[PDB]
């Protein structure tokens, strides 16, 4: 954790080590009056909140990386799709195709008077 | 884990078979009484074809 | 609601006006449901049929709570439908009330950590020590199999996890996944105000307060005697009792 | 002979002939033992006693 | 009859179907969501029994 | 517990040994002593037949 | 519960499991490298053993 604003950092590869391999991520932070466009980590940051969402984590904790994830789900509408609908597609209509005889049925023909092996 | 996950189509399942597998059985039969009472229609008479536009 | 899935209390309720649809038309198809209604008076022609619509739906309603209707098939045509109806609701009941035991009493979701070893493995659960502390100093200074590699971590992560106070220890667990090594008399007293924090796992190690003089001081006997005077009397208790009565906290069950 | 015996140690100890190579006379411990520090005589018993 | 009602209602609590099933629609669903109430307090009580 | 003391190790009234017992004891508990001792002694056959 | 609640297991079921119920008695075989181990170890467990 560095106290100025100038940051000097050098490798040193003279020979085969030079295949080693490091990458960084500083955070320009401020003073923990944060104010304005300041998620405040405590951790003494005062980041900017750009780096919100960004999927790098700036501070210890992935304070800033986090709570960043909102969806909409439901009960049976989690299997309504292209997939899991071709069975309540179909057979919501063949209860359809039989309620619409059953009613055909009942009113057309009665229950009583002379109706061997009718329909 | 002894936790939750109730039961889906994956664990009951099969008895939304038999019972399909059982209506489909029962018309096959509604078509054999159907068909075994036209013989005893045919007690007195005719050779049963007219009687199943009648009738039905 | 819950022992069975929501899309299969559909399958339920579209078989429920499935087969009673079914059933309604084979019950008039059938030339053996269609009866003489006189017993007294057989040779006439009133032959009738007992199912109608609302007949054949409290069939299925009926034989689905279980209770029965009093439509009774009587073609071997009608009597697979029902037969078979009553096979699928003795499945559907006795796989929804073997599941019910499940769902009223099975367990408690218990916390991921139970004590030491359990934050000395789980490295999702971030630990946590106050900045000149003799809690601190405890890991810094033992060597017993976990206490060392509880202190590999705050060693490697001391601008994260050790915070300057015990109240920065309580907002670090109120907001973060922390997992705050406090002593164990303002575990007592930060659980009685706030309810929703807990002491999850025992005591590892004893010790005690201290009303401590300089080197050589002529006050460390007479301190002690006036300490064992006010505990022998119980003073010791109406002191504690006063200050770390908290606002009641629910055990619940 | 060493005809009498059979078993594990009988059907390594005629495999480990056909990879060295030597002629051997199977002799039973006397003792029927294995062997141990007696802790009062300081000896040794048994199979490690005959070798 | 206000006798009849209560035999109704005893019944189907008892899982035992009395002699009386009801007709008329209106009263179909009465007697239809009083079996669905006991068919719950049972199937929760036999499984809480244990 | 109806109250709370503790088992102290006596020295008579003015020894030196107090101090040097004190400043030991606060050792063995932070090293683990105290407690390593008090499992080996107050630990046996722990009633498992309630459960 | 009288169908599938648990299969009736053994009393003991490791070491320590010995060093604990004193009514399930030991056992060893004299001139062993077993009961050698027992004698000359002193892990917590396998001197209580051989106590
Ligand atoms: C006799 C008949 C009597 C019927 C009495 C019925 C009375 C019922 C009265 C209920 C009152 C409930 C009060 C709260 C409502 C919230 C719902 C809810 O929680 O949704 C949850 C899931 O919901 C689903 O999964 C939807 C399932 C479809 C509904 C099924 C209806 C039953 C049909 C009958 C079939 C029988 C037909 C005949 C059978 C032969 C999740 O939703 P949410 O996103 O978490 O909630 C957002 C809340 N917010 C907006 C405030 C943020
Ligand atoms: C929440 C509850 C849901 C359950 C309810 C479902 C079952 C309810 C269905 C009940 C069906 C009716 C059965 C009555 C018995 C037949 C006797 C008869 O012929 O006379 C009837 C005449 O009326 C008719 O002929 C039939 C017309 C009624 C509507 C047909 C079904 C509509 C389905 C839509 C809804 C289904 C969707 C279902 C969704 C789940 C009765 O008439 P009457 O007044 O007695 O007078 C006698 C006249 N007569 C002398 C000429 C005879
Ligand atoms: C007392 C009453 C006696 C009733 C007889 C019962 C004994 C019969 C038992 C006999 C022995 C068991 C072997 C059955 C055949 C084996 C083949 C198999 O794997 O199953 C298959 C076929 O099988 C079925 O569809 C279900 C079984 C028969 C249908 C329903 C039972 C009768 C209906 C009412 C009878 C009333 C009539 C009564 C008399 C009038 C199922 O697999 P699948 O089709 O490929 O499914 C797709 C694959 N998937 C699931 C992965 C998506
Ligand atoms: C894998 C196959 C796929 C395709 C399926 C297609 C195959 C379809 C096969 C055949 C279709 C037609 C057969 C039935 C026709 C009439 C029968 C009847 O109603 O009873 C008649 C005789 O019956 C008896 O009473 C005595 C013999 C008993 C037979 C039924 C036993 C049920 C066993 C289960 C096995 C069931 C056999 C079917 C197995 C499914 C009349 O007797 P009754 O009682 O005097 O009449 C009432 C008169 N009363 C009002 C005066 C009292
Ligand atoms: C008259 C007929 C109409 C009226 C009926 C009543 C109306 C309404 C009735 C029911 C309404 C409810 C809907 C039914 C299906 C839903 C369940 C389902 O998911 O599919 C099931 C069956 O689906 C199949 O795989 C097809 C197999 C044959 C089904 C048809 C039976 C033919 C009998 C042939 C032989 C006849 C022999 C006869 C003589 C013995 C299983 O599918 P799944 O693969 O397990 O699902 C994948 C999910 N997973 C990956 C998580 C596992
Ligand atoms: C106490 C409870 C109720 C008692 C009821 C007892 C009844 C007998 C019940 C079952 C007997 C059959 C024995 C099967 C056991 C072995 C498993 C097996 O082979 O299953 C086979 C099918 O088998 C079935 O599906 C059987 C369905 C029969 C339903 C009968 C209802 C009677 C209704 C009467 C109405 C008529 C009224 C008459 C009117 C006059 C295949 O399964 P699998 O291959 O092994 O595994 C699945 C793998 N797979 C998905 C790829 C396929
Ligand atoms: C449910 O439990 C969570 C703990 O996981 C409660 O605390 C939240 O925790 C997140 C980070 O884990 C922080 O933003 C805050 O400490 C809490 N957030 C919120 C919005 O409260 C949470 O409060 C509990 N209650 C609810 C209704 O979610
Ligand atoms: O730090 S101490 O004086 N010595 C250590 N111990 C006991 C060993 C647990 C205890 C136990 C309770 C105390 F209050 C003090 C001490
Ligand atoms: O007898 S002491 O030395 N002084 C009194 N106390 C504390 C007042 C509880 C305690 C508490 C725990 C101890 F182990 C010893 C003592
Ligand atoms: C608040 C702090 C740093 C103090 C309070 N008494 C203990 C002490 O005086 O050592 C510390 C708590 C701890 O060590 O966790
Ligand atoms: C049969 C006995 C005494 C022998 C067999 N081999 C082991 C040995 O030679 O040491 C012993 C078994 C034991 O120690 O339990
Ligand atoms: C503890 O956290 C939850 C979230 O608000 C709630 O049950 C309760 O209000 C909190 N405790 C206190 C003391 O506010």
């Amino acid at each position: 954790m560095l106290k100025t604003g100038v940051g000097v950092i050098r490798m040193w590869a003279d020979e085969g080590s030079r295949l080693s391999r490091f990458r960084m991520l500083f955070t320009s932070f401020v003073e923990p009056p944060c104010t304005s466009s300041t998620f405040f980590c405590h951790s003494n940051m005062c980041i900017n909140n750009s780096l919100v969402c960004n999927g790098v984590q700036n501070c210890a904790y992935p304070w800033d990386e986090n709570h960043c994830k909102e969806k909409k789900k439901a009960g049976l509408f989690e299997q309504i799709t292209k997939t899991h609908g071709t069975i309540i597609g179909v057979t919501s209509g063949i209860v359809l195709v039989l309620l619409i005889i059953s009613i055909l049925v009942q009113v057309k023909q009665p229950r009583k008077k002379v109706m061997a092996c009718k329909t | 884990s002894k936790e939750a996950s109730a039961l889906g189509v994956q664990n009951i399942g099969g008895i939304f078979i038999v019972l399909a597998a059982g209506l489909v059985l029962s018309v096959f039969v509604a078509v054999g009484e159907f068909l075994y009472k036209s013989k005893k229609n045919a007690q007195l008479e005719k050779r049963s074809f007219c009687s199943a536009m009648v009738e039905e | 609601l819950n022992p069975l899935s929501p899309d299969i209390w559909m399958y339920v309720l579209l078989a429920c006006l499935g087969v009673s649809c079914v059933l309604f038309v084979i019950a008039r198809f059938s030339p053996y449901e269609w009866y003489n209604p006189h017993p007294c008076n057989p040779d006439s022609d009133v032959v009738e049929n007992n199912f109608t619509l609302l007949n054949s739906f409290w069939f299925g309603v009926g034989a689905l709570m279980q209770q029965g209707s009093e439509l009774m098939p009587k073609a071997l045509s009608t009597r697979i439908v029902g037969g078979i109806w009553w096979f699928f609701t003795l499945i559907i009941i006795s796989s929804y009330t073997a599941n019910l035991a499940a769902f009223l009493t099975v367990e408690r979701m218990e916390s991921p950590i139970d004590s030491a070893d359990d934050l000395a493995k789980q490295t999702k659960i971030e630990y946590g020590a106050v900045e000149d502390g003799a809690t601190m100093t405890f890991f810094k200074k033992s060597k017993i199999s976990t206490y060392d590699k509880m202190w590999a971590f705050m060693s490697s992560r001391r601008q994260s996890v050790l915070v300057k106070s015990n109240e920065e220890g309580i907002q670090r667990v109120l907001t973060s996944d922390y997992a705050f090594l406090m002593e164990s008399t303002t575990i007592e007293f930060v659980t009685q105000r706030n309810c929703n924090l807990t002491q999850i796992g025992g005591l590892i190690d004893s010790k005690g307060y201290g009303v401590g003089t300089p080197m050589g001081s002529p006050y460390r006997d007479k301190i002690t005697i006036a300490i064992l005077q006010l505990q022998e009397e119980g003073k010791l208790h109406m002191m504690k009792e006063k200050w770390w009565r908290g606002n009641g906290c629910p055990e619940e069950e | 002979g060493n005809d009498r015996f059979e078993g594990y140690c009988i059907d390594l100890l005629r495999e480990l002939s056909t990879i060295l190579g030597f002629t051997y006379e199977i002799r039973l411990v006397e003792d029927g033992k294995y062997g141990a520090q007696d802790d009062v005589n300081g000896q040794w018993n048994g199979m490690v006693r005959e070798l």
